[PDB]
């Protein structure tokens, strides 16, 4: 889940 | 206050009660169900020997992979499950000649036992930061014996914990309660090698299910000149001649 | 029935043939304890939503269960505002994804059967829950003339000439259903949508019978222009006009 | 997290669990029905609503595949628009947009139920519920109405009932039922079936019905090139289901 | 003269159930003896008082630790109430438990009825148990006056059918037989064996685990708005042991919130 | 029934009355964290929080316990710390993206909903656990000052004062009292001492620990609309007019 | 702590692999037994039923190259498979390196193949223990190994597996002179015939016997009547 | 993880994992029980106190330190079929019982019929009783004796020292003179493992109680703890 | 009991809202050894009790440098030691690197700190069983970070964690009014925390190979002592 988000972070 | 069912045991991701991680408890108990290893570094040299544990007398007792070559300068005995073994072995194997083709010099033996754990790390998160390879941790416990410019001899007992030790002296497997027991006892630093073969060879005898013989056991050590190298069942007969020539009586 | 096996935690037949996982999020539709009515005009369409905030210290002008989804297309949501606004965010996002991809705006028709294809994922998917909301997507549509569609966890999409939603629909319901059996007709039939507002507002206050002030509902009122929310102020004129009446 | 364990699996008897459970929950639909006849082939079926403010000409239980192939199901409707919206495509791509014609209704029924069998073996997604009458025609094999269960098994029918008067309309059509029977025949029969097991107000606005009759020019859209065929299915208006019912 | 046996079961509720009885109704409820644990999980703990205000149920200043299975005496009803903290060492042995622990109690006591109480888990509905499952409560009779019509006959036929339904249940529960499940080895074995026993009472319900103490609550204020036996209301206060104080572990300050 | 075995076990699952409990014990959890408050000023907003000293190896004008989003949005939660920090770090990284992009200050209600979204998707996958704390937040921008409050369900509503904590009940009640008291809006300098003698009768809750308590406030005159800590002269004020009560 | 491959049991057993291990202990036996310049796999197999397609099945001992043999035990559909990525991988190392595979080579990726199989609980272990024999390349050193679903694999002298396979290692360890092996082609055959009939309560209908010889020479016998009879007699 | 199993559903947990005694659980009569053979030869007067523990503690008595000796072997059998012994070690004035326990191959009732045979056994020569054990359950290193208990409510003890002190405290030949210690552990009965301050706890405390030297006997006892045993297991490299 | 059927794992709360799993791993630090560290406005200095798996085997490195200006002692699993500290030494490589810039400990510790966040709310990973005492001088001063694997980091003067780690905190809050004072001896800071330890020990008392210091400030790279460099100390 927040490893996909994390992704998205920059 | 029931009696009740505890699930903590299962799962490497589990805590219990007290922050015992017991997948990893229960990974070691499967090491004493191995063939016994010992290991006794020295000034001049480090030799380390194994139990054979034979299945039946028809198993070519002369084909057996308790002890391993890594580099021409490191070595090392393993237990549990030989399954894990090949895939750690293999991964020493690859770090070792990749560190002698990228940096042109023998791979320091902490370095390569700080590779194999890291491996074994990866049950979890990866030293590196890397994923996740494995469902469990490796049942294999394997002691790493070389020698190096700069630190000598010297002995590691590599755990499926993720963690290394240097070892004086280290018996893993069945029976690693007396051999340890006894290395305590027997172990002193003017401890030449000459004499270290017999103590393992009396150290295996002492622990072992049957009578020592050439065939179910094996020695190998580490010198600067020879390199690792296996003794031959010749050697290892006339050494278990001079034991017990000696040793008794 | 309380469910019995994996069915509890995930959307799969129980021995029964129903999808319990989906039954009870229709359940939790009206744990809000919201009640909401939409009815149709000659050329606008009107939502309107009891707003029992009910708290002091909660401030009434961003409590708001109907939310804008596109120019045209308004939607007024039952059921906890969590996936409501997950679901106000999806149809906003479908809404202009749609009017990217075909150059036209998205039909409300389009977009309640979009949300409603969505929807059927979650009851067939063993690791997504339905979202638990009902959504009633209301606007004036451009070739089918004002259109109330009215969507539900389980995926289900029924176009209505008038609607109610919350532990109340029923009375809401028979309301307005004795209401068109006695006019014969299937719209309002009122010409400006201040008119259809004051009579929506009207038979929420017959249907509920506790007659409330400003503070205590939000309207939402699609014409052929744009979809748009009146304010406390132009609430206080209808209630106002519908006094005097 | 690589994998999901199949939802679907037998029981000690040898029997899938959540086919059953589908075949149960399809069992409890509202009814649906279809009869072949010599020239033509109708399907029927009830419009449920929440209440009458429900706008009766949304509810379009039955909807097209191919111009002609016509479907109508019983149980979860959003499985069947999902299923529909899947083999719409599937009946362009995989068949029309390589052969230039339209699929068999053989063919299109077969892709459905290739659709609907790999959710019955799938970690993650439960067999959908509905159990669809395919009824189309064909230029070489003729008029056929194939039922397709949530199993994703198919059979060819003469005529069918599913849901929840699957039984006493089955029997019925069984006793009523002839190879001579002509579409205005056939149409009679079905207004006659769906009588049997429906309640409240029986009109136009409450059953859907559709035939794949002759072609429809009118319904094509354009004139000239005259290699074109019109469509066969047509959707029976309400007020033509008024006059109809009427007799 | 009545016993409430509980069954080690889903959740607990059982004993979860009797461990509420007995420290709500504190005032009323005395320690009276220790039966034989011998084929139980051997069980050792301190002694357990009511959470607030009552005196504790271990009347005799000699006892310093509780057992695994003893029996709890209500003077004022005439009520009999087993407390067992542990399960069956074997589930083979749940035969040799009746025959030799709870049939000679009952003997030696003249112990007029039994009421098991037990918890089914719902994944268990195997052999078709469940009925009505809307319904979660169920209980189960059975009267020795019926001997003629049933056992008598029965002792000869035994038919080896995975379901029995010996139990008279009332409408309105969830069930109407009783398949492999445990109290099919205690019907039988209390009637293919006391002289004065004469009906047996099987109180259930249908759980899930978890917390299970508003579970039990329930399932107890089920039993005594049925007419089970004779009790107080006694819903006026419901009292939890102390040692649920600690169900959720022994300390809480750290700092993480 | 307030615990709901069996449904309870897992996330993104409807238990028989439509309640997910999961989300319900996140809130329970919001219980134990120390208690905070947040005033909706009439320009402004005023935030105050009672930091429980733990111990004095704790050096203290640096372990702060009022964080800054943006510099014009001030956040403070109560709750599971890792999940309090974690959200506060994300909605930072959402602040720097919007200001990055648009090149203004992003408002506080597109804040806000971003910070619903992101803590209710928590809510509907089972791989992850709803976040525990319930986040106070709030700032200066182009239409004002807001005030926000999301709880672990993700809900949020706009309030004109809120609290959260172990000792939220008595500083909900008083701050009911103080918005009665003053409907027409407080001054910020008024809603500074009105803060802190909240703070200080909800620490009669647990009077055997020593405290302190940090007061920062955000107002359009006063501080230009830039989220600063109150120091000095005027905490000392604030704190002599607290020490009557 | 059997419900999946990844728990270990607090004695340190992984139960599900020794499951895996009696799930091999269901298959028909088969036997190898190596004498000193030829390799002897034998196997038992099932009496057909009268109406089976004797011509075309069944064979058992299946060739992994032209040097080397793969018998097994256990699951037969399993075993079908595992054959084939044997093969598979012996045709890739002849291709990517000039030699042909090292009858060790081929029965270590025949271990790895099971025991990548057992890294993961998504997937079931295959259920069969092969027991690959054959010479290696341009060499004379007799050969074989057995591997297991563990992953596990060893050398040996003579070994049996599948079904009953304690009454024939048993015969096989008091039978077997490790010090002066077997000679003769023939000898050799002769006990491992020996060893069936031990076991396989019917004639030699019932026992399959395959010889390697090296330089790539293997030759699938159906004459052990005569083997049979001798030994009978002699009995 | 991207998702949990639909299958991972922790439950059930009323009922143990222990083994059954036979594979017809569905049986419908009296099931067998262990029998149980005492050596009789033993003159246990000779003994004035017995030591009742299990097999995860004999680091506490090093051999070469205080010399054990067996006196011989507990024998039990339970035919349906199973056989079990362990030796009977003694010291100086001392008998030493240690139950080899282990929940995998033996079921609780063989621990069961063996303490009850132990302390019927021992009733009429009445040495003074130490038996030391462990709980999953107490927070803490517990001193426990007939007539004070230690335990908090939530906390008790169970396996092979539960039973023992179950016929200690209740059944024939209750009120037995005892001092009972019990030490923080985990894990199923077997397989427990132990602090190391725990270990050093225990030790610094049983050899008060056996008499022996405190430097020499906490030397020898460390040098059996931390070598090696099934209490250590991975706490030794595990934890920094 | 009831705590039993919602400890399976960290994605479950508790219906008193405690969540179990971290609780644990918070409890796994007093299962490693004793450290202690201590500040002063001119140094920084870190205290270690190595515990050895046997008397035939080498200590274990409680303390790892990371950087010429900052340090940290961990107590714990090494499983996650070893992540942990590998995480921050490659982050600071880094910031040195990729920014020509000193990696300020203060960012350093929230920097980890949301590294060990993510572990406690997906499936499948596990709390980080390791508490550890980031410690070093930079720009804005000396540091020392107490991180606790819930995901907290803290500026403390002094602290101690793990096994018996209450004797030395609590002689930490006795003599913090002294120790801050030391500034600028270093031989005097190490000796206040050396008997800060001391007070966590019932057995196996300090000795030359068993204790392990290390200490930054204004003039000092962070340094290791061990071995005969830390018998003046003893």
């Amino acid at each position: 889940m927040q490893a996909i988000a994390d992704s998205f972070s920059v | 206050m029931f009696l009740t069912r505890s699930e903590y045991d299962r799962g490497v991701s589990t805590f219990s009660p007290e922050g015992r991680l017991f997948q990893v408890e229960y990974s070691l108990e499967a090491i004493k169900l191995g063939s016994t290893a010992i290991g006794i570094a020295t000034k001049e040299g480090v030799v380390l020997g194994v139990e054979k544990r034979a299945t039946s007398p028809l198993l070519e007792s002369d084909s057996i992979e308790k002890i391993v070559e890594i580099d021409r300068h490191i070595g090392c005995a393993m237990s549990g499950l030989t399954a894990d073994a090949r895939s750690m072995i293999e991964h020493a194997r690859t770090a070792a000649v990749t560190h002698n083709l990228y940096y042109d010099e023998d791979i320091n033996v902490e370095s390569l036992t700080q590779s194999v754990c890291d491996l074994a790390l990866r049950f979890g998160e990866g030293a590196s930061g890397e994923e996740r390879l494995m469902s469990r941790p490796f049942g294999v416990a394997l002691l790493i014996a070389g020698h190096d410019a700069d630190d000598g001899y010297q002995l590691f007992h590599a755990e499926p914990s993720g963690t290394f030790y240097r070892y004086n002296a280290k018996a893993i497997g069945s029976g690693s309660e007396g051999a340890q027991a006894e290395l305590l006892n027997e172990w002193h630093s003017s401890l030449t090698l000459k004499e270290a073969e017999l103590l393992v060879l009396k150290i295996l005898k002492q622990v072992m299910e049957e009578k020592l013989d050439e065939n179910n056991a094996q020695l190998s050590c580490i010198t600067k000149q020879d390199g690792f190298k296996i003794y031959d069942n010749e050697k290892t007969a006339e050494l278990i001649k001079e034991l017990k020539e000696k040793e008794a009586a | 029935a309380s469910a019995a096996g994996y069915d509890r935690h995930i959307t799969i037949f129980s021995p029964e043939g129903r999808l319990y996982q989906v039954e009870y999020a229709f359940k939790a539709t009206n744990q809000t304890n919201i009640n909401s009515l939409a009815v149709r005009g000659k050329d606008c369409t009107v939502v309107i939503s009891q707003k029992k905030v009910p708290d002091k210290l909660l401030d009434p002008t961003t409590v708001s269960y109907i939310f804008c989804i596109s120019r045209t297309i308004g939607m007024v949501v039952n059921g906890p505002i969590p996936d409501a606004r997950n679901a106000a965010l999806r149809a906003k996002a479908e809404a202009a994804e749609f009017r990217y991809k075909y150059g036209y705006d998205m039909p409300c028709d389009v977009l309640a059967k979009r949300m409603a294809n969505l929807s059927q994922i979650y009851t067939q998917r063993a690791y997504m829950r339905p979202l638990g909301v009902i959504l009633t997507f209301v606007s004036v549509d451009e070739e089918l003339g004002p259109s109330i569609y009215k969507t539900d966890p389980a995926g289900y999409y029924v176009g209505y000439k008038a609607t109610a939603t919350g532990p109340k629909q029923q009375e809401i319901t028979t309301n307005l259903e004795n209401h068109f059996k006695k006019s014969k007709i299937d719209h309002i039939n009122e010409e400006s949508w201040e008119k259809v507002v004051e009579f929506a507002i009207t038979h929420m206050i017959d249907a509920l019978g506790t007659e409330f002030s400003k503070n205590d509902l939000e309207v939402g009122v699609a014409t052929k222009d744009k979809f748009f929310t009146l304010s406390a102020e132009n609430i206080e004129e209808r209630l106002v006009a519908i006094a005097e009446q | 997290d690589r994998y999901s364990f199949s939802l679907t699996t037998f029981s000690p008897s040898g029997k899938l669990g959540q086919i059953d459970y589908a075949l149960t929950a399809v069992k409890q639909g509202v009814t649906s029905l279809g009869i072949k006849a010599t020239n033509g082939v109708v399907i029927a079926t009830e419009k449920k609503s929440s209440s009458p403010l429900a706008m009766s000409e949304t509810l379009s239980k039955v909807s097209l595949l191919t111009p002609d192939i016509g479907a109508v199901y019983s149980g979860m409707g959003p499985d069947y628009r999902v299923l529909v919206d899947k083999s719409r495509k599937v009946a362009h791509t995989s068949y029309k947009r390589i052969y230039g014609e339209y699929p068999p209704t053989k063919l299109l029924v077969s892709e459905v139920a290739k659709i609907m069998q790999e959710a019955t073996q799938s970690g993650g997604v439960r067999p959908f519920g509905v159990s669809l009458l395919i009824a189309g025609h064909d230029e070489f094999n003729g008029f056929s109405l194939y039922q397709v269960d949530p199993s994703g098994s198919y059979f060819p029918w003469k005529a069918t009932a599913i849901g929840k008067g699957s039984v006493a309309a089955k029997t019925f059509l069984e006793k009523r039922w002839n190879d001579e029977l002509e579409l205005e025949d056939a149409i009679h029969i079905a207004l006659l079936t769906l009588k049997e097991s429906v309640e409240g107000e029986f009109n136009g606005d409450t059953i859907e019905l559709a035939i794949i009759g002759d072609e429809n020019p009118d319904l094509l859209g354009y004139t000239g090139i005259p290699t074109d065929k019109g469509p066969r299915f047509r959707k029976l208006t309400s007020q033509e289901i008024n006059d109809r019912l009427e007799a | 003269s009545c016993l409430v046996l509980p069954l080690v079961s889903v959740g607990n509720i059982p004993q979860l159930s009797i461990d509420w009885l007995l420290n709500s109704q504190a005032n009323e409820w005395e320690y009276l003896e220790a039966l034989d644990s011998k084929y139980l999980v051997e069980f050792v703990g301190p002694l357990d008082r009511p959470e607030d205000g009552s005196d504790s149920l271990y009347k005799d200043a000699d006892m310093k630790y509780s057992s695994a299975l003893e029996v709890f005496y209500n003077k004022k009803r005439g009520l009999f109430a087993i407390q067992q903290r542990t399960p069956l060492v074997s589930v083979n042995y749940l035969n040799n438990f009746i025959v030799e622990i709870i049939l000679p109690f009952l003997s030696k006591y003249n112990i007029s009825e039994i009421c098991i109480w037990d918890s089914l888990y719902a994944m268990e509905d195997e052999n078709g148990v469940i009925v009505r499952p809307q319904e979660v409560y169920s209980l189960g009779e059975f009267y020795f006056d019926d001997e003629a019509e049933l056992l008598s006959n029965l002792h000869l036929n035994d038919q080896e059918s995975m379901v029995n339904n010996w139990l008279h249940f009332t409408p309105t529960s969830f069930q109407d037989k009783i398949s492999v499940d445990q109290p099919i080895f205690k019907i039988l074995f209390q009637i293919l064996n006391p002289k004065a026993l004469r009906s047996i009472k099987y109180c259930s319900c249908l759980a899930n685990e978890g917390d299970n103490s508003l579970d039990s609550q329930q399932f107890l204020q089920w039993i005594i708005s049925q007419k089970v036996i004779k009790n107080a209301p006694p819903i006026v206060k419901f009292v939890r042991p102390i040692s649920w104080q600690g169900a959720y572990g022994m300390a809480d300050a750290r700092d993480k919130f | 029934t307030s615990i709901g075995t069996g449904y309870d076990l897992s996330n993104s699952v409807f238990s028989p009355d439509g309640r997910n409990f999961q989300v319900e014990y996140a809130v329970k959890a919001v219980e134990n964290g120390t208690t905070s408050i947040g005033i909706k000023c009439n320009d402004g907003v005023v935030f105050a929080v009672e930091k429980l000293i733990t111990s004095k190896l704790l050096v203290p004008q640096k372990n702060v316990k009022i964080q800054v989003v943006d510099r014009h949005i001030g956040c403070v939660y109560s709750g599971l710390i890792p999940d309090g920090r974690h959200l506060v770090n994300r909605g930072r990284e959402e602040a720097a993206s919007f200001k990055k992009l648009y090149k203004t200050p992003i408002p506080i209600p597109a804040f806000a909903d971003r910070l619903g979204q992101y803590v209710q998707a928590h809510t509907l996958y089972n791989s992850v656990r709803p976040f525990g704390v319930s986040t106070i937040f709030g700032g200066v921008d182009k239409n004002g000052a807001h005030l926000y409050m999301l709880e672990p369900s993700g809900s949020y509503w706009g309030y004109k004062g809120a609290a959260t904590g172990k000792g939220r009940q008595s500083a909900k009640a008083e701050l009911e009292k103080l918005v009665d008291h003053h409907p027409e809006g407080l001054s910020a300098r008024e809603a500074v001492k009105q803060a802190a003698k909240i703070i200080y009768l909800a620490h009669e809750d647990n009077k055997e620990k020593d405290f302190e308590l940090e007061i920062s406030w955000c107002s359009l005159s006063e501080t230009n609309g830039l989220h600063k800590f109150v120091k000095g002269d005027l905490l000392q004020e604030a704190i002599d007019f607290a020490q009557k009560e | 702590y059997d419900r999946a491959l990844s728990i270990f049991s607090p004695d340190g057993h992984i139960f599900q692999v020794e499951y895996a291990l009696e799930a091999v202990k269901r298959g028909t036996c088969a036997v190898g037994v190596k004498g000193k310049n030829c390799v002897v796999l034998g196997c038992e197999r099932r009496s057909t039923l009268k109406l089976q397609d004797t011509r075309i099945t069944p064979s058992k001992v299946s060739k992994i190259d032209s040097h080397v043999v793969l018998s097994f035990s256990g699951l037969n559909a399993d075993s079908r498979i595992l054959i084939e990525k044997a093969r598979v991988e012996a045709q890739s190392h002849r291709l990517t390196l000039e030699d042909p595979v090292t009858v060790e080579y081929l029965t270590r990726y025949v271990a790895g193949v099971q025991q990548r199989y057992t890294q993961s609980g998504g997937v079931r272990p295959f259920g069969v223990s092969t027991l690959i024999a054959g010479f290696d390349p341009r060499d004379d050193e007799p050969k074989l190994y057995q591997t297991e679903p563990s992953g596990i694999y060893s050398s040996w002298s003579a070994q049996t597996i599948g079904r009953n396979s304690k009454t024939v290692r048993e015969f096989l360890e008091k039978n077997y002179d490790r010090k002066e092996p077997p000679a003769t082609v023939e000898e050799c055959v002769k006990l491992t015939v020996r060893s069936l009939l031990e076991v396989v309560q019917t004639g030699a209908k019932n026992i399959e016997i395959t010889v390697v010889k090296p330089d790539s020479d293997i030759v699938a016998l159906s004459s052990e009547e005569i083997n049979q009879y001798v030994t009978q007699i002699e009995q | 993880m991207l998702f949990k199993q639909w299958n991972d559903l922790p439950e059930p947990k009323h009922l143990l994992d222990l083994p059954e005694i036979s594979k017809n659980l569905q049986s419908l009569e009296v099931c067998p029980v262990p029998k149980v053979e005492f050596p009789q030869d033993l003159d246990v007067p000779q003994y004035s106190t017995a030591v009742i523990t299990t097999k995860i503690m004999n680091p506490l008595f090093p051999k070469n330190l205080l010399q054990l000796t067996s006196i011989g072997e507990i024998k039990t059998t339970l035919t349906v079929v199973y056989g079990f012994s362990f030796p009977i070690y003694s010291f100086g004035k001392t008998l030493l019982f240690s139950m080899e326990e282990n929940f995998i191959s033996i079921s609780p009732i063989f621990g069961n019929m063996i303490s009850r045979s132990i302390i019927s056994q021992l009733a009429q020569f009445s040495p003074d009783i130490i038996v030391i054990g462990t709980s999953d359950k107490i927070a803490s290193m517990k001193v426990m004796t007939e007539n004070e208990c230690t335990l908090q409510p939530p906390e008790f003890i169970t396996g092979f020292i539960g039973s023992v002190l179950t016929q200690l405290i209740v059944g024939p030949s209750k009120g037995l003179k005892f001092k009972c210690l019990v030490a923080p552990s985990e894990g199923p009965n077997g397989f427990e493992k132990l602090s190391l301050s725990d270990m050093g706890s225990l030790v610094d405390l049983c050899g008060q109680w056996l008499g022996f030297e405190p430097s020499r006997y906490s030397e020898e006892c460390y040098r059996l703890w931390r070598c090696d045993s099934a209490a250590i297991g991975a706490q030794s490299g595990l934890y920094i | 009991m009831f705590r039993n059927n919602y400890d399976g794992d960290t994605v479950t709360f508790s219906p008193t809202g405690r969540l179990f799993q971290v609780e644990y791993a918070l409890e796994a630090i007093k299962q490693g050894s004793v450290t202690v560290g201590l500040r002063s406005n001119t140094h920084a200095v870190l205290v270690a009790l190595k515990r050895n798996a046997d008397e035939l085997s080498s200590y274990q490195k409680k303390i790892i440098k990371c950087d010429e200006h900052m340090g940290l002692s961990l107590a714990g699993l090494a499983p996650d030691a070893r992540v942990l500290s590998n995480y921050l030494r490659q982050q600071c490589n880094y910031s040195s690197l990729v920014f020509n810039r000193k990696l300020a400990v203060e960012r350093a510790g929230h920097l980890l700190c949301d590294k060990a966040q993510k572990n406690t709310q997906s499936y499948g990973g596990r709390p980080y069983g390791v508490g550890l005492l980031i410690i070093g001088y930079d720009k804005s001063g000396a540091h020392l970070l107490e991180f606790q694997p819930s995901g907290n980091v803290t500026e403390l003067y002094g602290t101690a964690i793990g096994a018996r780690s209450q004797g030395a905190k609590t002689y930490l809050e006795r003599t913090l009014d002294t120790f801050i004072k030391i500034d600028g001896n270093p031989d005097e800071l190490i000796k206040a925390g050396v008997e800060a330890i001391s007070q966590s020990l019932r057995d196996e008392s300090l000795t030359v190979d068993n204790l392990s210091i290390a200490i930054v400030g204004k003039d000092t790279p962070f340094t290791i002592y061990d071995g005969e460099a830390v018998a003046k100390y003893i």
